[PDB]
């Protein structure tokens, strides 16, 4: 289509992206490309909880 | 004359009993108290094991 995926709908995913989850993943957003992903709460103390990469 | 030499000898049979005994009960409780935390050594990895987990 030429152009980055704005979103999940688009990129041909969940279209929610909490769905797409790990067990330690909230979440996988599309944001136009550039795939974005929230990690869960607790499971480690460490500084990660609800943080994105 | 001798009873000097027996004074004496009553003086060594009132010992001390060094404090270096039950200052080492308590030293022989740092040996057992270590009992307590060589214990607490197991625990130390399996409780942060659970606290990084
Ligand atoms: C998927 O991503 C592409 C780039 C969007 N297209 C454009 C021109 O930005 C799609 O949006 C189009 O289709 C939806 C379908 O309901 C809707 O009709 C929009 O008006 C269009 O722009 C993206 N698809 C979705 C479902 O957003």
């Amino acid at each position: 289509h030429g152009k980055w995926p704005e979103n999940n709908t688009s990129a041909g995913v969940a279209s929610s992206p909490t769905d797409i989850k790990g067990k330690y993943v909230k979440e996988v957003e599309v944001k136009n490309g550039v795939v974005t992903a929230t990690m869960l709460s607790s499971g480690v103390n460490n500084e990660i909880k609800g943080k994105k990469l | 004359f001798t009873l000097i030499e027996l004074m004496i000898v009553i003086a060594i049979v009132g010992i001390l009993a060094a404090v270096a005994l039950p200052a080492y009960q308590d030293y022989t409780a740092r040996a057992q108290v270590s009992e307590a935390i060589l214990l607490a050594e197991g625990q130390k990895s399996a409780v942060t094991e659970y606290y990084l987990n």
